[PDB]
RNA sequence: ACUCUGGUUUCUCUUCAGAUCGCAUAAAUCUUUCGCACUAAAGAUUUCCGUGGAGAGGAACAACUCUGAGUCCAAUUUUUUGAGGCCUUGCUUUGGCAAGGCUA
């Protein structure tokens, strides 16, 4: 699935079930689309950013997701 | 080409400090003891914040890996073989 | 490939078992299978309103199981 | 960080990040018998761990027989400390800290220094050979250290390419071995769970020079990877033992279905390897491509070209892959350091688990007070500068902290051997090149810079101005006595400051060497055997002394005693002509000078047990059972003091006022000797009458203590006193038809054989005799070169024997350069060491 | 050691009064005597009975086959 | 596949066998660069044989011993062969005879 | 399942015989087609196409659903489409007014 | 599972090579050492027998094996659903958002 292999160390927000903002860098997925995010940081509405960093999050809630910010160095 | 990098990585996240966010809201942070190929976590020492915001201690959990929304693991796993 | 979940541990053990519904249940475990469908001896209901029912010889669908936990030290 | 180091499969980051978490963390040493294989495991470690380090195809690197001698020798000479990252069959990842130790008989001492720092042990065993000598010296030290104890059976290609044994016979003989060490383990071990059976993954099968490691659960796996459906824990526990497989009902059974059906080792383990191994060596051209793409594996055209060597190397290590199987040996059966701290704090540490800093140390919690413990000092090529190595038991030590770091004659009221000192810089040790730290937490090995200057075997490092009641850990207990003996004299006499100085660094590298000064102005080194003295003048006259040093004939040390009781009993007086002591000797009980050497009686215990024992263990009347004051020259010296003063004859409070001073008489008389001044053994001092002065101004201090060490030398010369020689316990493997050459070597020096039984499943034989150590010197040699190389020896300290001569009758005459006959040899044995001594040409019997 | 099926195999053996919860809908709970079981946990149940926790109110359904992706957990009388 | 192959046996007792016949391939030698014997006075002096053997044994040994002590590494240099510089040349031309032939040659040609 | 056979295909033998051929009737005879989906929403169509996860492809259809104010049933029309299948209540062949 | 490199052999030339450059082992010269130098050792230089690496040119047949690259899963655990509907408060960006209580 070359679809996704592009996408990876992208930093990229994902949008969950509950309308949780995942906002992070894109390192791995899986055929369950099990995402891992790192220095990942969660975005929820009132605007407040919490930090938590490496983040494995099951297929089950993910929803939609999407480029933010170029790979950094 | 069978099992994926990210339960890999859960298989490398043992023995430290995660938390755990299941689907009704419950954040269970402690230990890691064991993990499956499918999310089902052993995790031991337990600081359970319930949704209302209520503070438990809970020595032993095995949590159904169905039922995990998302694990933040530590940084350190960044650096792991696997995740280059 | 639908491996056994690791329960051996918890083996024989007083465990508290939460639901989907907001339900919780408490007793000691007899034995499991792939799908983690659990069976409970001295099974003791305790709904919301704070009273305890005691059953027996239960087994429940994995698919409700939320969160397993050993009240007894392992 | 920061340091330019050879690329390796995973990132030093991971690394430094795995030395916080002390429960992915393995202290393991590598142990075995010499050449059993223990060294290209690291290298086929670190090859596995490091893609541009590989072993060459002609020539196997060593990577950590780093040093010039070993590499031209190809022995173990020194231990080698390895830090790698490892992965485990389920893809988690562990951080080793491997101790390769040498396995020659002579370097125990190299073996006792990594079991102090480890928390488990990894026995090599030679397939072909089997349980040799030091495997079984090992595994009593190894299980008396309160080790975890795990078995690799290396070399197990020898059973195939060069035994060629039938699948089955191969089982026969692993299976053998196993119940060797099984009983070995029994033996020195009183509680069972020390059992050791591959179905609980305890051993670990293996060829390091075919890149071949898995236990029955790597094979499992392997199985599974290649068939899915398969739940490879529960088939690994199927792969061992009289259980066959049947395969019309698909389940595995405990009896054989029908007939000529193979166990399930053989069957699905054995058999697939010998086929492999067969192929790639006798159809290499013809049937190879085949079963290669059987079992998976493509190799490229210029790779098929290879010599039958490296590819049956390559074959395999595509086969298998990665030694899994010894990490999750070492993951499963070895304790973390967390777990491991308590049983090292309850025996290495002299304050007990018990004591306040005790328990912060069993915890190892790396936010404590800092507790490390250094058994090892590496030189640096230049030799000018050590550096310490040891592990962090507490706290945590960073590059710069100044440490206060403790001797080990340093007690909590003697403060003086301690010493503050500041650390240098710290490095990761692995067998090459040194990776620098900043810090290292609790439960990791350190190599130190800047604490090398006041230690000399071993040192506790904790941190100044906190820590008040730190005391130390226990020196090292050895598996061997020091005693091949030889002088040293630099061929200048003005430079011997050189030569001291040269003999202070020896005494620093090599842990059980012994560099005294005699009266004579003597300098004397103490060894185990030819090669390590011979190393230790190597190092000596190369790298830390740059002047050329005289070495005298190797003797050995001797050992003093008695035959009977004394004749008269002896008496002695002070100078006071007041305090008067009456002394007997008489010899021990056969068997109780081991017994108080071995730690067995300690006059720790109270008067009751001590009582109790020696009534029930030798007929002692409870009085004398009582009655003993002291052990020997040391807290366990082969020695007894024992006071038959009878309460009505001399008032027994009075003589509690000098108890405490026969007694320091007695330990340094024992610790002199008469005869030779060597020490005294199997000696039993009984004292009859002890008259004492009711003034303390007469008794007491430096009156006392003279007259109790005449009278203890007077005691001793009255029953015929006798030499004592160190006899050598030497294992012999050797051709059937090489037997009698080396029983006729044997009897040339005094020998006596034993024993001499064949190896099963080998068509060697393992003689084994014991040898005078004096009369061993070129034994070796002479058994190498008159059976032209085909019988190969090892030689071990035994036990003390009595040289048949009589030391004291001057009726003997002694040429200075002929050998002289078993007669009087202990004529000629004590006064030639007392020549060398500068002592006078005779003793002076009298009392 | 019990195996779930083998339970459901015993609970038709004694045709006892099992009483199923319902996945999410903690008010309706169904009690009957069970007669038989699938790979799936789908179960039939001969003399069914829906009860509430807010209104209690027994509805006899006759012989149901209640889905196994809707059940929760068996329980006698 | 089988256990053992009709050449399983022999293929083994070929991991043993001496250089260069524990070898499947390599880079051939000239005719004078191999030694014999070298392998034969490289073993113990045989007890029995007259003392003439023993000193021709150990004589041996010693040009042995001082050939691989006194060896230089070989200097680097540049390719410069005589023969092909012979060949460039208008003087000198190529054929194929019998040795002998050319023995008869070169013992004329020397007288 | 005991049927690993490669040429399968029991699967439109539950479009003949099973209960899913019930749709497979409005591919053939081509009638409107109700669709009551998860959303409590419903849908008019025709379907085209679809397998045994029972997610199909729809044309000319209408979707209508009610919002509160109190219920009022509003509508939208959308040419061509494509529904999943387990988005899906109830699955209705309108009837035969006649 | 489809497409594009790389070939091998042979002749000649150039450069580097302290690598057992050679799994073999010569000769000469100089110096030192002792004898008293074929019957002797050390050090250094040179010449010979003849090599590997790379690069360059010539000419003979194989061209895609190999080395690479570009090109069957709806019934718990993930992707064939427990989904959607009611009530209160803060702010309404008057669309509703946030939390809780619910009904299914
Ligand atoms: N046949 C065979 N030989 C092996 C194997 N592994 C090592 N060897 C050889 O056996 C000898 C053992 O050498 P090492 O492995 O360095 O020895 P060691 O076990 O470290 O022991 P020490 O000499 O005391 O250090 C060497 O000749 C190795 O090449 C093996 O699996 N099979």
């Amino acid at each position: 699935s070359s679809k996704m292999l592009q996408h990876i160390d992208y930093r990229m927000r994902c949008i969950l079930q509950d309308g949780r903002i995942f906002i992070g860098t894109f390192k791995a997925f899986d055929k369950h689309m099990n995402l891992i995010l790192c220095d990942c940081d969660e975005f929820r509405k009132r605007e407040e950013k919490r930090v938590l960093g490496l983040v494995l999050l099951r297929g089950e809630n993910l929803v939609s997701m999407t480029v933010e910010g170029p790979p950094p160095k | 080409m069978s099992i994926g990098v990210p339960i890999k990585v859960l298989h490398e996240a043992e023995g430290h400090i995660v938390t755990c966010e299941t689907n009704t809201g419950e954040v269970y942070r402690g230990k890691l003891i064991e993990a499956e190929d499918n999310m089902n976590c052993q995790m031991s020492n337990i600081t359970v914040t319930y949704r209302d915001g209520r503070v438990a201690q809970l020595e032993q959990v095995y949590i159904r890996g169905s039922k995990i929304r998302f694990l933040i693991l530590p940084d350190m796993l960044k650096n792991a073989p696997m995740l280059k | 490939k639908a491996h056994p979940p690791e329960l051996k541990k918890f083996m024989d053990k007083k465990l508290s078992l939460k639901l989907n519904g907001g339900r919780h249940v408490q007793g000691i475990l007899r034995g499991f299978d792939p799908f983690m469908n659990l069976v409970i001896d001295e099974c003791v209901e305790m709904a919301t309103s704070g009273q305890q029912n005691n059953i027996g010889m239960v087994v429940i669908r994995g698919n409700s199981i939320i969160m397993l936990e050993a009240l007894e030290r392992v | 960080m920061e340091q330019t180091l050879p690329v390796t499969v995973y990132e030093m980051d991971f690394l430094a990040d795995l030395m916080d978490n002390s429960e992915l963390i393995r202290n393991v040493t590598l142990c075995g018998h010499l050449h059993h294989g223990k060294t290209c495991f690291v290298d086929c470690l670190i090859e596995q761990t490091h893609p541009e380090i590989r072993k060459r195809y002609d020539q196997d690197l060593c990577y950590t027989d780093i040093l010039f001698t070993e590499q031209e020798r190809g022995v173990g000479i020194k231990s080698t400390p390895v830090t790698v990252v490892l992965p485990d069959t389920k893809g988690k990842s562990y951080l080793f800290n491997i101790m390769d130790t040498p396995g020659h008989v002579n370097f125990s001492d190299e073996v006792t220094a990594g079991l102090r720092i480890s928390d488990g042990v990894v026995l090599f065993i030679d397939a072909a050979e089997g349980v040799m000598l030091n495997t079984e010296r090992l595994i009593k030290h190894a299980v008396q250290e309160r080790l975890a104890v795990t078995v690799c059976i290396n070399k197990i290609d020898r059973l195939i390419l060069e035994l060629k044994l039938p699948p089955t016979d191969a089982y026969y003989k692993l299976r053998h071995i196993v119940d060797e060490v099984n009983g070995l383990i029994s033996m020195y071990s009183t509680d069972e769970n020390l059992i050791l059976s591959p179905l609980l993954g305890n051993v670990c099968f293996s060829s390091s020079q075919y890149s071949i490691c898995f236990t029955l659960g790597s094979f499992a796996k392997i199985y599974a990877d290649t068939f899915g459906d398969i739940n490879y824990q529960e088939f690994a526990k199927r792969l061992w033992g009289d259980i066959y497989f049947n395969p019309k009902t698909r389940k595995f059974t405990k009896k054989a279905p029908t007939s000529s059906s193979q166990r399930s080792f053989v069957e699905f383990i054995l058999e697939p390897l010998y086929k492999i191994l067969a192929q790639v060596v006798g159809d290499v051209d013809t049937s190879l491509p085949r079963t290669l793409d059987e079992l998976g594996i493509h190799l490229t055209k210029e790779e098929l070209k290879l010599n039958i060597r490296p590819l049956l190397r390559l074959v395999c290590k595509k086969f298998f892959g990665e030694f899994t199987g010894f990490v999750d040996m070492c993951v499963q059966h070895i304790p973390s350091p967390k777990v491991g701290a308590k049983p090292k704090i309850e025996h290495t540490y002299t304050g007990g688990v018990d004591s306040d800093l005790g328990e912060a140390m069993s915890d190892c919690d790396p936010d404590g007070p800092l507790m490390c413990h250094t058994t090892k000092m590496y030189s640096t090529d230049d030799g000018v500068q050590f550096h310490a190595f040891g592990r962090v038991l507490s706290g945590t030590i960073h590059a710069g902290q100044p440490v206060k770091v403790l001797g080990e004659n340093y007690t909590l009221e003697d403060e003086e051997d301690s010493q503050i000192c500041t650390v240098g810089r710290l490095w990761i040790s692995v067998a090459r090149y040194h990776i620098e730290v900043n810090r290292v937490p609790a439960g990791n090995w350190v190599l130190i810079e800047g604490v090398d200057q006041p230690i000399v075997k071993t040192a506790t490092i904790t941190e100044p101005r906190g820590n008040e009641e730190a005391q130390i850990f226990r020196p090292l207990k050895f598996n061997t006595t020091s005693v091949i003996k030889i002088a040293v004299e630099p061929v200048n006499p003005s430079e011997l400051p050189k030569m001291l100085d040269g003999l202070r660094k020896v005494n620093k590298s090599y842990p059980s060497l012994t560099t005294k000064v005699e009266e004579s102005g003597e300098h004397v080194i103490l060894g185990t055997g030819e090669l390590y003295l011979d190393c230790v003048m190597h190092d000596l006259r190369k790298m830390y002394s740059e002047i050329d040093i005289k070495v005298a004939d190797p003797v050995v040390t001797f050992c003093e005693t008695v035959v009977e009781t004394s004749s008269l009993k002896c008496f002695a007086e002070t100078p006071n002509k007041k305090n008067k002591i009456t002394m007997i000797a008489e010899p021990l009980e056969k068997g109780l000078a081991e017994d108080i050497e071995n730690e067995v009686v300690q006059i720790t215990w109270n008067r009751k047990k001590l009582g109790e024992f020696f009534q029930t263990k030798y007929d002692w009347d409870l009085l004398a059972a009582r009655s003993i004051w002291a052990f020997g020259p040391d807290a366990t010296g082969p020695n007894i003091l024992v006071d038959d003063t009878l309460p009505s004859e001399v008032d027994k409070a009075l003589l509690g006022s000098v108890k405490d001073s026969i007694v320091q008489g007695f330990q340094w008389g024992t610790r002199e000797g008469p005869l030779c001044d060597e020490l005294i053994r199997n000696v039993k001092f009984k004292i009859l009458d002890a008259v004492v002065a009711q003034e303390p101004l007469h008794r007491g201090g430096g009156q006392i203590i003279p007259t109790a060490r005449r009278v203890v030398y007077s005691a001793f010369l009255m029953a015929t006193p006798r030499l004592m020689e160190p006899y050598y316990f030497v294992e012999v493997q050797a051709p059937a038809d090489c037997v009698s050459a080396v029983y006729t070597v044997l009897a040339r020096r005094r020998g006596h054989v034993t024993q001499d039984a064949p190896i099963p499943g080998s068509p060697l034989y393992t003689i084994k005799a014991f040898i005078p150590a004096i009369d061993s010197f070129g034994f070796e040699t002479d058994l190498r070169t008159h059976t032209q190389g085909q019988a190969f020896s090892l030689s071990v300290f035994h036990h003390w024997q009595i040289v048949p001569g009589d030391p004291l009758d001057k009726s003997i005459v002694i040429r200075p350069l002929e050998p002289q006959p078993a007669p009087h040899l202990a004529r000629e044995f004590m006064i030639k060491t007392r020549r060398r001594k500068g002592l006078s040409e005779d003793v002076s019997i009298s009392k | 050691m019990v195996q779930p099926i083998n339970l459901i195999f015993r609970y038709l053996q004694n045709r006892s009064r099992i009483q199923v919860w319902l996945y999410e809908q903690v008010n309706m709970r169904i009690e009957g005597c069970i007669i038989g079981f699938d790979e799936y946990m789908n179960l039939v149940l001969d003399d069914a009975e829906e009860i509430h926790s807010k209104t209690k109110s027994r509805k006899q359904l006759g012989r149901i086959m209640l889905k196994g992706d809707n059940i929760t957990l068996l329980q006698s009388v | 596949t089988p256990l053992y192959t009709d050449n399983t046996a022999n293929g083994i007792a070929l991991l043993w066998a001496p250089r260069p016949f524990n070898l499947r391939s390599g880079r051939t030698r000239r005719a004078l660069d191999i030694p014999l014997v070298k392998n034969w006075y490289r073993e113990h002096c045989p007890a029995g044989q007259p003392v003439k053997v023993r000193v021709s044994y150990q004589k041996l040994l010693k040009y042995y011993v001082l050939n691989a002590l006194k060896h230089r590494p070989p200097k680097a240099q540049k390719k410069r062969y005589l023969f092909r510089s012979f060949k460039a040349t208008k003087f000198f031309q190529s054929t194929k005879l019998d040795w002998v032939e050319v023995g008869l040659q070169v013992c004329r040609q020397g007288y | 399942e005991m049927t690993p056979e490669e040429l399968q295909k029991r699967e439109e033998e539950e479009f003949n015989t099973g209960p899913l051929s019930v749709l497979t009737q409005s591919v053939k005879n081509n009638t409107q087609v109700l669709i009551n989906c998860r959303n409590n929403k419903k849908l008019l169509g025709r379907v085209k196409a679809f397998d045994r996860h029972c997610n199909m492809v729809l044309e000319n259809v209408k979707e209508m659903w009610t919002e509160v104010s109190k219920p009022v049933n509003k509508d939208r029309y959308i040419s061509k489409m494509f529904l999943r299948g387990d988005s899906v209540i109830v699955v209705l062949r309108n009837p035969l007014i006649a």
